[PDB]
């Protein structure tokens, strides 16, 4: 006599999953273009 | 209570992911050292290589 419990729940934890989930990309990213960014100073350096 | 322990075990496996996550970021990092480092490694050799032949071929001049 009350759905609210296990409906509205399920939908909060599984949307904090995905958020983990999101800055767990959006972080694993920056360190690939932080990689990038590096390989630049890699060349700036040898044509230097 | 039971449910505040689903709610101990999801912010546990979204820590998880956020240390697999974080445990790449470095090995992207690592990665990219060890590429650079070897990337500029092999330039330095190679303008020795070039400068070598050069002043020879100027002392022979």
């Amino acid at each position: 006599g009350l759905i609210k419990s296990l409906a509205e729940k399920e939908k909060q934890l599984l949307e904090r999953l995905e958020a983990a989930k999101k800055e767990a990309e959006e972080r694993v990213k920056r360190a690939e273009a932080e990689a990038k960014a590096l390989l630049e100073e890699a060349e700036a350096k040898a044509k230097a | 209570k039971l449910e505040a322990i689903l709610s101990q075990e999801v912010e546990a496996e979204i820590q998880a992911l956020l240390q697999e996550a974080e445990a790449k970021a470095e090995a992207v990092k690592r990665e990219a050292e060890e590429k650079a480092k070897a990337l500029l490694q092999a330039r330095e050799r190679a303008l020795e290589a070039q400068y070598r032949a050069a002043l020879r071929r100027a002392e022979s001049a």
